[PDB]
């Protein structure tokens, strides 16, 4: 008998496969006979007791997504249906256990059915697609949120000055270098067996390239160490006395007590940071490496930023950061006039900079991801050597005793080029992973020369504000920045005012902008609310009055 | 009746537990993952649920 | 082995690196520009004989942080550099 | 997003619907989009600070070395010549002369990908 | 103009492979896990 | 890969070109730069 709808083995004309029948359609013709569409299989077949057409479909392809809220948690699934709407009905006749996890609420990606979907909005959690997230005692799904809503008043003949700063400490994570690995191929496919090296070097210098290709990866790893340091040659030494106008940078100068000399933040990051194949060790160590880190950290606390461009020229420290000051924007006057306080706010935001890491459990996840993948492909090319590779055995000797010579080459044929596909795959992907550590080391070594060895004007790309300053702190396989950057806070409203004229002729500020309480006009800078009384010197007059839009009367003098 | 099992040994040939995939969509994960233990996320199954009818002799 | 690979299989000029053993090469105590790398801050070169040593980072050159002190050029020099 | 512009979810070939979708992406340029014109250049290092817009492009102006009065003196031409030029982008883009053909080829791409693996399962 | 992100593509490779075949999931069993180096690889892709 | 390091440049252009005046020459079009605006496109961004 025939079924239809269901999941039977389709036995028409002798041709096997699992499908289901469905109707008849596709227009068949006495030519159009076992037609089949661009997927082939044979979508259409006729059938041979009769005339009519059954239409051949896949049982159930519909590749559905689980979520999970982590088995460490409490057991819980909504299962996500990709494309299949609503009505979730691909079969029906399954176990009656898993009948209720086929609530039911439709998505972009499609029906999802196991969770409670909430009207609130949130960060998202995990991510489910179509702009909707999931959360787990139940998971509820979840749209995702933007983020705050704001509104700017905006208006003309207004303006916002700030009237207070915040020095902010931030921390960015670069990976470096990956881990250099170098692999025998005579000893990794042919172990113990003086005869499969026979038939190795038969194949050819497969096995030279590979182990040439590795040993570009590993020589370029010590390519992009002495790209990110080693861009000072002078070695600096921090002076005796440590007193740098008040600043404190005892949490980044290497610690005398410590037999590594490692800083304190260092510390830190070192302690978080976790055949024929063999892992060479890096050219450069940890205690050579931290010695080219304290250099240049050593050469910008004194002698400014001067020594990234030639001799090393003393500056004062509170006259160094007067300095930087003005590159922001911000007239040096107000940095002598607050020195106190942007010491302590200095001193308090590197505090917190090893709370910041211990408490994240993400904190140096970049380091680490690069870690847990090399030594995660090392294992899985292990564990090709256990594989079969339709072979009578892994073992090379056992072919060899177990069948005949005639009959052996045919076996270790097979066996070896198992093994050398799965060489040749890890070897691709040690690749294209040093392209991507390659790309992030060229970049390390741009932040070195432009934030730490200068300061740049680039809006955020040392730290999220106004650059000041950068320090350099070494890590397993990669880099740390402490970008110290400048944010206004305490903003006020004032009315302004394109240009100001007197005496028949218009005055437009030379610097900063014109503001008036409502009372008498003046001038600030951009970044800093410093009222000044106007006269000559700091507005220019250039053009006749009355050719500006919104000019305001005022005794210039 | 056919099934599909995870088989766990404790490097003496005996079995300590067993995931019994097709069971519901949370086993047949770790049956894709091929571990008792998953972590937090989305992931998409083999789609082990569905098992071939009888056959049809045509 | 042959008898001349045994030369370099046991003799005096034996110094255990990190990397692993060396042979053939003299470690001195001095420490230069790295030429040939080894591994774990190791570099060889030809001086006569192969000679194994720890590689240099740079010259020793420390600044003063003198507070109320300031150096100014008084020179300069122009430079082409070749990328 | 309109000159931009199967089955072979038999075999296993499935497509991941992005998280963001254009709607949601959409809206994130109109944040920055109304951020970069209240506001001048300070919405992207900390909080937003209002200027009228003659304030900022005269600043935006003095960037590039060239005074402040230049911008107020010649307000009506300047802007007059940003208006016209921002009409000519849309009749530019839409004449189609394979203006937006980086976009494409990263979907033709993709498209041809797919396409060889089904055809080579015959 | 610059592109952003490209199309996030995920095969199951046991139905690529074999067509419900019975049969064909031992060998690709025993061949080793490339099914699950694929799945991986291509998952990093639809993350990124 | 590619796209990555078209993505990375677009979040340069977006921070610099956008969020603030670039002196860098021919980065954000031709000539002296004043400012940029972004427009949403398919798999892509469009700078003005
Ligand atoms: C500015 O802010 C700092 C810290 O936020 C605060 O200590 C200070 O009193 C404020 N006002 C002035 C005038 O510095
Ligand atoms: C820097 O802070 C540490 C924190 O304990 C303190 O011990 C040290 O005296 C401080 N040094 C200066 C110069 O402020
Ligand atoms: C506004 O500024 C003028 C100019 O000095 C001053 O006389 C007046 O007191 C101010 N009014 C305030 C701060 O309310
Ligand atoms: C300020 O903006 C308002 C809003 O429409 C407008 O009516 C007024 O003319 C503007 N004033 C000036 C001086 O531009
Ligand atoms: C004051 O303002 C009025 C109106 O805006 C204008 O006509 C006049 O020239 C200005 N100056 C003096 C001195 O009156
Ligand atoms: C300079 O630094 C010393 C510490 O080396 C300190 O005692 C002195 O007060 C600081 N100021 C000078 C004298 O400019
Ligand atoms: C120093 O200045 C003098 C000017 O006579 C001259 O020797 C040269 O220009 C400078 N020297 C160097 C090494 O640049």
């Amino acid at each position: 008998n025939l079924v239809k709808n269901k999941c039977v083995n389709f036995n028409f004309n002798g041709l096997k496969g699992t499908g289901v029948l469905t109707e008849s359609n596709k227009k068949f013709l006495p030519f159009q006979q076992f037609g089949r569409d661009i997927a082939d299989t044979t979508d259409a077949v006729r059938d041979p007791q009769t005339l009519e057409i059954l239409d051949i479909t896949p049982c159930s392809f519909g590749g559905v997504s689980v979520i999970t809220p982590g088995t460490n948690t409490s057991n819980q699934v909504a299962v996500l249906y990709q494309g299949v709407n609503c009505t979730e009905v691909p079969v029906a006749i399954h176990a009656d256990q898993l009948t209720p996890t086929w609530n039911v609420f439709q998505t972009r990606a499609g029906c999802l059915i196991g969770a409670e979907y909430v009207n609130n909005s949130y960060e998202c959690d995990i991510p489910i697609g179509a702009g909707i997230c999931a959360s787990y005692q139940s998971i509820i799904a979840y749209t995702m949120s933007l983020g705050a809503e704001n509104s700017v008043a905006y208006s003309n003949n207004s303006i916002a000055i700030p009237t207070n700063f915040t020095i902010s400490v931030t921390t960015e994570i670069l990976p470096v270098s990956m881990t250099k690995t170098s692999v025998d191929c005579t000893m990794y496919i042919c172990g113990d067996s003086t005869e499969c090296s026979n038939l190795l070097l038969q194949y050819g210098s497969f096995c030279t390239q590979l182990k040439r290709a590795l040993t570009g990866i590993a020589v370029e790893q010590d390519k992009n160490t002495q790209e990110v340091f080693a861009q000072v040659k002078q070695i600096y030494k921090t002076p005796p006395i440590k007193y740098f106008g008040g600043f404190n940078f005892s949490q980044i100068l290497p610690d005398p007590s410590k037999p590594s000399k490692r800083s304190p933040i260092e510390d830190l990051l070192f302690n978080k940071v976790t055949k024929g194949l063999t892992v060479l060790p890096p050219l450069l160590t940890d205690e050579m490496i931290a010695q080219y880190t304290s250099a240049l950290l050593a050469g910008t606390i004194t002698s400014g930023w001067t020594f990234g461009a030639g001799p090393a020229l003393q500056i004062p420290f509170p006259m160094q950061m007067a300095y930087r000051f003005n590159g922001i924007g911000v007239t040096q006057n107000v940095l002598y006039e607050n020195q106190k306080l942007i010491a302590n706010q200095f001193n308090s935001a590197i505090g917190k900079i090893q709370d910041s890491l211990s408490s994240t459990p993400s904190a140096l996840g970049k380091l680490q991801d690069v870690v847990n993948h090399n030594a995660q492909a090392l294992n899985t090319l292990v564990k090709q050597l256990s594989s079969k590779f339709g072979a009578i055995s892994s073992v090379l000797n056992d072919i060899f005793s177990r069948l005949d010579p005639p009959e052996a080459e045919v076996q270790i044929d097979r066996l070896i080029t198992g093994r050398l596909q799965s060489l040749q795959t890890y070897v691709t992907q040690q690749l294209i992973r040093a392209a991507e550590i390659r790309a992030s080391a060229n970049l390390a070594a741009t932040k070195m020369s432009e934030c730490v060895l200068g300061q740049s004007k680039r809006v955020d790309f040392c730290g999220k504000g106004y650059h000041l300053m950068s320090f350099p702190q070494s890590a397993p396989h990669g880099v740390v920045f402490l970008h110290v950057t400048y944010v206004p806070a305490q903003e006020k409203n004032f009315t302004t005012a394109p240009a100001i004229c007197h005496d028949g002729k218009a005055h437009f500020p030379r610097e900063g902008v014109f503001v008036s309480n409502g009372t008498h006009w003046f001038v600030t800078q951009r970044n800093f609310y410093e009222p000044q009384i106007i006269t000559t010197d700091n507005t220019f007059v250039s053009g006749n009055c009355d050719v500006v839009i919104g000019i305001v009367n005022n005794t210039v003098y | 009746q056919p099934r599909t099992f995870l088989l766990k040994y404790n490097e003496n040939g005996t079995i300590t537990d067993a995931v019994d995939c097709a069971l519901d969509p949370l086993s047949e994960t770790k049956c894709t993952l091929k571990s008792f233990t998953v972590e937090k996320g989305i992931y998409q199954t083999s789609n082990f649920r569905v098992q071939p009818t009888e056959s049809i002799v045509r | 082995l042959t008898p001349t690979w045994r030369v370099y299989s046991t003799g005096s000029n034996v110094f255990q690196t990190r990397a692993g053993c060396l042979i053939g090469a003299e470690y001195v105590n001095n420490s230069y520009e790295c030429d040939i790398p080894i591994g774990a801050g190791i570099c060889a070169s030809y001086q006569q004989s192969i000679i194994a040593y720890t590689m240099s980072l740079g010259a020793e050159n420390s600044v003063a942080y003198s507070n109320n002190s300031i150096a100014i050029p008084t020179n300069f020099t122009i430079s082409v550099t070749t990328e | 997003f309109n000159k931009v512009t199967c089955a072979q979810k038999f075999k296993g070939l499935t497509v991941l619907p992005p998280l963001l979708t254009d709607e949601m992406i959409a809206q994130y340029t109109s944040a920055l989009l109304a951020g970069t014109i209240t506001s001048g250049w300070t919405f992207g290092a900390g909080p937003a600070l209002q200027i009228p817009f003659p304030m900022q492009m005269a600043y935006r102006f003095n960037g590039i070395g060239v005074t402040q009065n230049v911008l107020y003196e010649n307000q009506k031409l300047i802007a007059n010549q940003f208006n016209s030029a921002i009409g000519k982008i849309q009749d530019s883009l839409s004449s189609t002369p394979s203006a937006l053909g980086k976009l494409q080829d990263v979907v033709n791409h993709n498209a041809q990908a797919l396409n060889t693996l089904v055809k080579q399962l015959s």
